[PDB]
């Protein structure tokens, strides 16, 4: 879920028209499963959402992806 | 997260000049009719006149503040047409009123005024007549002179004043460039 | 009026609660200041809870 | 008296009896359909002020009981034969016969700086009346 | 409880609801309704909020921060509010539903107001101070929809003569560099001299005073006249007191006499055979500007004045009436002298001339200029969608809710405007990322165009000062969690 | 004649495009093809606006 999200936004400025507002909300709407997982397990809100973007999102010079996108 | 779409509303401001419209048009024309209104002074007074009828009435309504507003302006310059003006701007709001629900945006509707307003002033020129400075008019000046005093009496008393009102300006003031002064002109009641 | 035994102790507590709570944004430098209006309509901006406590208005023995 | 002073004042003059009033709204309808250098968008508004005109002869046949829209036709018939021909020729509503009338004959006028103004003062009066979008209570 | 931080935002936005279309030159016209049956038709923005009564005490602080600002600069004074208040709507659910601590987003405001103004400084565009010419279409701004349109020639003129006269570079890194040091309230302060035409109106360098001759006998031309400045006037503190004090100034046979307080009779006869002419009926707020512009030192005591005064660089003597008043003219300061056709005309200028030269400064003290009607606000925010992807941290939520309050000011111009804002602002955003930042919004058309034909530019110092307020008003507001009432 | 309109307005009204801009645009292409000598026909396109 947080790994179809740089994906989703990247269609998003890609396709013209006014349904660049529904595909950048439609990402969103994505957010609310790993919210609840971390509410449920005593985590705070403010801990893991930022961990899960960090996470995903590097700086790799290659094509080729690399480290662990199974975060 | 609070955000809204922003209502028309307006509404009130359109109908109440839809009620303070009908009280001006049937005053309006030798044909109109005579209305009485008495405020607090114990005295009788009948006037058709538009400027004098909403200063001898309070009104609480914002919206006929600024309609009353109108007609001292154009009694200090112009002095006529004072009911005229009220019911160009009720009427002119209905039309408007209308053309809310289709979306048309008000700044639109003003500025679409002042391009209908610069086409008026090139047909006013080619239909306006010059009228000659001589004094031989004053047959003509007779039928203009009946224009003002049918509205505001029953038609009978106009032909009475209809000499007095045409001999008095040319009596007092000369035909020549100069100017006019009204307060020259004593008034006596009786 | 004369109010003994536990439920005065009670209402005690809850009064020094309510005025504990307001200070409490106040603690420490990266704390959140307050203002305070009084009949006038005026207000004032401090961080310092010491001029606080001497304009807030409470009506209470203990306040 | 007013009315007579602004007879020497200016040597223009406008016949009244609806005269102005619907020779000026007809021709402002046919003027931006021919010539269309305005806009598509704007024209939808300045129709509405071209039948805001109408009204003032529509009234007065209204306080005598006449059917306004019948001396509406009368007249509108009489002006697409003046079109035809090249003369001039002066269209007014006549209250007592009911038929249509010359002002010139009649002796129906009126001022020249009354008209100007009421039209350019009914402009910005009727204009501020809907750039307010809510009304403020404030003060108290 | 959280029941203060709802009020905090509510308040901010009923203050800000009044002025939602009164943002940008189609704004229109509010009615106030008075307790007492008036009503206030004027449709200028921060003249509304000073009678508007406001209950929640969060809405007197933006009443307050909108008053500073009105006196630095003319317009821009609902562009803060607006700004300001769109910021704590998206901020809304993050700091409820959310659970976003309000330092956080404070905070993030910080570093972005950072990065907001890195983005104007290199959307800016060079101009030349020096261009006459320039000039004209950016005062404009303050000049159109006036009275002042058709003297708008002349009215370049008079404000650019006044500026370049009172500025100074003195550049240098020792003591530190004020840009051109401009002054606008001593030097600029303009006073309203009736009579004369606005046409031939010029500039003029010195102090002028309208008090006429106080002797009906004397010579109405004079060579150089030298000002001589006084504290104590000339009077009894009997005949030879006033002439011991009369001596002192004779000592070095003066031939002009200005005094600041009223001058007896006796007096008169004294300095009648100096050769000296008489002024009284002085200002002491003018003293000040007298001593700079002529150089004689102010003294108390008259025993005490210096020799060291000099009537040098004086234009002219002549009293010759102009608009049925004798006045005087002594053309590092100078004096702007409107001259018209009546006082109602003179008092419209006054305050137009004003905030023209307050909007010339701000061209002034910042040679840039940034794209107006909405373009500079829209660029900004693409900008904070690129940057929002490289922070990764928790202040990414909160920064990415400013790109959506960056672009309400283009969408108040479309709300005015009568067209689709959501089809606009799709395809305006658009346009800035291959445009160059050059598209903007046309108002009186209303279709989406670029301004490098129209030529609509702004000054930076207001794009910066807009900014920079704003953020520093939305956190106050998060600054107060708690209210609390009584003495 | 007016109450015939309201359909190519209801069907844009739906779509958020604003119902005067496509008013306009069609009548100013009906003028066009008259003095073109010719037959083509116009309609509302609801994805476009145009």
């Amino acid at each position: 879920e947080i790994e179809l999200i740089s994906r989703i936004t990247k269609y998003g400025e890609r396709t013209p028209g006014l349904l660049q507002l529904a595909i950048k909300q439609f990402a969103v709407a994505f957010e609310v499963v790993p919210r609840t997982l971390a509410e449920t397990a005593g985590l705070d809100v403010n801990e893991v959402l930022p961990n899960l973007y960090a996470a995903h999102n590097v700086t790799e010079p290659g094509a080729v992806k690399t480290d662990h996108l199974y975060k | 997260a609070e955000s809204l779409r922003r209502d028309a509303a307006l509404k009130v401001n359109v109908t109440s000049a839809e009620g303070l419209q009908s009280v001006l048009e049937t005053n309006l024309g030798p044909k109109g009719t005579l209305k009485m209104l008495v405020d607090g002074a114990g005295n009788i007074k009948l006037t058709k006149d538009g400027k004098v009828l909403l200063t001898e009435m309070q009104i609480q309504s914002p919206t006929a503040v600024l309609i009353a507003r109108a007609a001292a302006a154009q009694d200090e310059i112009t002095g006529d047409g004072t009911t005229t003006v009220v019911c160009l701007v009720g009427e002119l709001l209905r039309q408007a009123h209308r053309f809310i629900q289709e979306g048309v945006h008000p700044r639109i509707i003003t500025d679409g005024f002042e391009i209908a307003r610069k086409e008026s002033m090139k047909f006013l020129d080619e239909f306006k007549i010059s009228k000659t400075n001589l004094s031989n008019d004053r047959e003509f000046l007779l039928q203009v002179a009946r224009s003002s005093l049918l509205t505001k009496v029953d038609a009978d008393l106009t032909e009475v004043l209809t000499p007095i009102v045409t001999d008095a300006v040319l009596s007092v003031y000369d035909a020549q460039a100069d100017n006019l002064d009204l307060h020259m002109v004593e008034i006596m009641q009786m | 009026e004369k109010i003994s035994g536990d439920d005065i102790r009670n209402q005690n507590v809850l009064a020094t609660m309510a005025v504990a709570n307001v200070v409490k944004s106040s603690l420490g430098p990266v704390g959140l200041d307050k203002m305070l209006v009084d009949d006038i309509g005026d207000f004032t901006v401090t961080n310092d809870g010491a001029t606080i406590l001497s304009l807030l208005d409470v009506q209470h023995p203990a306040g | 008296l007013r009315a007579v002073a602004n007879v020497l004042k200016d040597k223009n003059i406008i016949p009244g009896a609806g005269a102005f009033y619907i020779a000026l709204s007809r021709y402002l309808r046919s003027a931006n359909m021919n010539k269309l250098g305005a806009k598509g968008k704007t024209k939808t508004g300045i129709e509405a002020f071209a039948e805001a005109l109408l009204v003032i002869p529509k009234t007065l046949v209204k306080n005598s009981g006449f059917d306004p829209l019948d001396v509406l036709a009368m007249v509108e018939d009489e002006l697409d034969d003046a079109q035809d021909s090249d003369e001039t020729r002066y269209v007014g509503v006549d209250l007592n016969i009911g038929d249509s009338c010359d002002p010139t004959i009649e002796g129906i006028w009126d001022s020249y700086r009354v008209l100007r103004n009421a039209i350019t003062g009914a402009t910005g009066i009727a204009s501020n009346l809907l750039l307010c979008d809510e009304l403020l209570r404030a003060g108290r | 409880g959280r029941q203060a931080q709802i009020s905090n935002i509510t308040a901010a936005k009923a203050v800000a609801d009044v002025i939602r279309t009164c943002l940008g030159p189609k704004a229109m016209l509010k009615m106030l309704l008075d307790p007492m049956g008036g009503l206030v038709l004027t449709n200028d923005g921060h003249a509304i909020l000073r009678e508007i009564d406001v209950a929640h005490p969060a809405a007197k602080s933006m009443l307050e921060l909108s008053r500073t600002q009105d006196e630095e600069v003319g317009d821009g004074t609902t562009t803060v509010i607006i700004l300001a208040g769109e910021i704590l709507a998206q901020c809304a659910p993050y700091l409820i539903e959310k659970n976003i601590h309000p330092v956080i987003i404070i905070q993030a405001l910080k570093k972005a107001l950072t990065d907001a103004l890195e983005v104007i400084k290199q959307v800016s565009k060079p101009v030349d101070v020096e261009n006459d010419a320039a000039m004209k279409k950016l005062i404009q701004a303050s000049i159109g929809t006036k009275y002042v349109i058709h003297w708008s020639e002349k009215m370049c003129e008079l404000a650019l003569d006044a500026v370049k006269t009172v500025r100074k570079d003195l550049g240098q890194t020792v003591e530190g560099e004020p840009n051109f040091e401009i002054d606008i309230k001593r030097y600029v302060r303009v006073e309203k001299i009736p009579g004369g035409d606005v046409l031939d109106s010029r500039v003029l360098k010195g102090v002028l005073l309208n008090k006429d001759v106080v002797h009906p006998k004397m010579s109405r031309h004079i060579e150089n006249p030298r000002v001589v400045l006084l504290d104590c006037p000339l009077e009894y503190k009997e005949e030879e007191q006033v002439q011991l004090m009369c001596e002192q100034i004779l000592a070095v046979r003066p031939t002009l006499v200005i005094t600041e307080k009223g001058v007896s009779d006796l007096a008169q006869h004294y300095l009648l055979k100096g050769g000296c002419s008489v002024l009284r009926r002085v200002k002491k707020s003018d003293n000040n500007r007298i001593a700079r512009v002529t150089g004689a030192t102010i003294v108390n005591r008259v025993e005490d004045l210096k020799e060291s005064d000099v009537g040098t660089n004086c234009g002219l003597f002549k009293v010759e009436m102009i608009g049925d008043e004798y006045f005087s003219f002594l053309d590092k300061a100078c004096t702007i002298m409107l001259r018209g056709g009546s006082k109602d005309i003179l008092n419209e200028i006054d305050r137009n001339l004003q905030d023209a030269m307050a909007v010339a400064r701000n061209v002034m003290l910042s040679p840039s200029l940034s794209p107006g009607g909405g373009a500079t606000e829209m660029a900004v925010s693409v900008k904070l969608a690129e940057k929002a992807k490289q922070l990764e941290g928790i202040q990414q939520w909160p920064y990415q809710a400013v790109a959506d309050a960056m672009e309400c000011i283009p969408r108040t111009l479309i709300q005015n405007a009568g067209g689709d804002p959501i089809r606009l602002l799709s395809q305006l955003r658009a346009k800035h990322a291959q445009g160059n930042f050059t598209t903007g919004i046309d108002g009186d058309k209303g279709k989406i165009v670029d301004m490098v034909s129209y030529g609509i530019w702004e000054p930076e110092v207001i794009k910066q000062q807009s900014v920079k307020t704003a953020i520093e008003s939305a956190c106050l507001l998060l600054r107060v969690d708690d209210i609390v009432s009584g003495v």
